[PDB]
C-alpha cells in the first residue's frame, strides 16, 4: 500500500527506503 | 530533499534512488 499513503500525501527517504528488496 | 510527493510513475522515481539497481516493490494498496 505504498500507492494508498505516498500519493496522497508526502514520505520521507528515510521511510521510502524500507520499501526496497 | 525537504518535501518528496510520490505516486505512480515519480512513486518509483523517489524509490529508484534509494533501490538503485536491486528493483523496489511498487506494490498496489487495492
Amino acid at each position: 500500500g505504498i500507492t494508498e499513503q505516498c500519493c496522497t500525501s508526502i514520505c520521507s527517504l528515510y521511510q521510502l527506503e524500507n520499501y526496497c528488496n | 530533499f525537504v518535501n518528496q510527493h510520490l505516486c505512480g510513475s515519480d512513486l518509483v522515481e523517489a524509490l529508484y534512488l534509494v533501490c538503485g539497481e536491486r528493483g523496489f516493490f511498487y506494490t498496489k494498496p487495492t
